[PDB]
């Protein structure tokens, strides 16, 4: 047990907590030689996230992916750090490679839509979200980036259904009701933007995107 | 995740039109206290 629960602690959400998190890691890190365990990359990587340390995101996800370049645990981190640092030809490579080794997976598909985002390409996005949308109803990502590539494209009717349908599936993650705000403030609805953006940041307090809303 | 383009404000023209009126009238006060 000395072990296993720290491993289970390991797991839970990053959000809150975070220093526990930590501690936790040079725990493994420690007295165990599970430094390079996975899973503990897989914390840290999420960590960064949480923080949008983005390089130190790319950098230890690029060595961990070295060693495995499938891990659907790993990936969605890797391909979000990679359309923040906003580079084309990583994610090119390994979204066609990925389209070549999973064809039913929904995350192939996710990645193809986000390097057509990287290329701003929002009319093909739109199908390729779609498709990894269908494929994985539990797939966040694919309602979030959907609705973006509704709000780039022009449109914004059909855009707040989507926010509103992906707040809906995930009751607690405030994200997606965070998105949802911004596009009220691009409808010059702010009444109800207020409530969200306070619920947004009821769960958290420090991280650019809901500051600067 | 797919993390949206984060809105950038963008400088009206309303306000502009304002300021450079506000100048022509800035610029208009002294000339006749010149003469």
């Amino acid at each position: 047990k000395e072990i296993m629960k720290n491993l289970y602690k390991i797991n839970l959400s990053k959000y809150i907590n975070t220093e526990d998190i930590t501690k936790s890691n040079e725990i493994l890190a420690k007295d165990y030689k599970l430094a390079d365990n996975v899973d503990v990359v897989r914390s840290k990587v999420d960590i960064c996230y949480t923080q949008c340390k983005f390089n130190e995101c790319l950098e230890l996800c690029e060595t961990v992916l070295e060693n495995d370049e499938f891990n659907t645990n790993i990936l969605p981190a890797y391909i979000g750090c990679l359309y923040e640092l906003s580079n084309k030809n990583k994610l090119f490579l390994l979204s066609h490679r990925l389209a070549e080794t999973f064809p039913k997976s929904a995350i192939t598909w996710f990645s193809v839509a986000t390097y057509y985002m990287s290329l701003d390409r929002i009319s093909e996005a739109q199908k390729y979200y779609s498709k990894s949308s269908i494929l994985d109803p539990s797939f966040a990502a694919a309602w979030l980036g959907f609705a973006h590539t509704y709000a780039l494209e022009g449109e914004q009717d059909q855009a707040l259904t989507a926010y509103s349908t992906a707040s809906r599936f995930f009751p607690g993650m405030h994200l997606p009701k965070l998105f949802l705000g911004m596009q009220f403030m691009a409808m010059n609805s702010l009444n109800l933007a207020e409530s969200y953006f306070v619920l947004a940041y009821d769960i958290c307090p420090n991280d650019p995107l809901v500051l600067n809303e | 995740m797919i993390r949206r383009a984060p809105t950038t404000l963008q400088l009206s023209h309303d306000d502009v039109t304002s300021l450079i009126d506000d100048l022509n009238e800035q610029k208009l006060k002294q000339q006749l206290n010149i003469e």
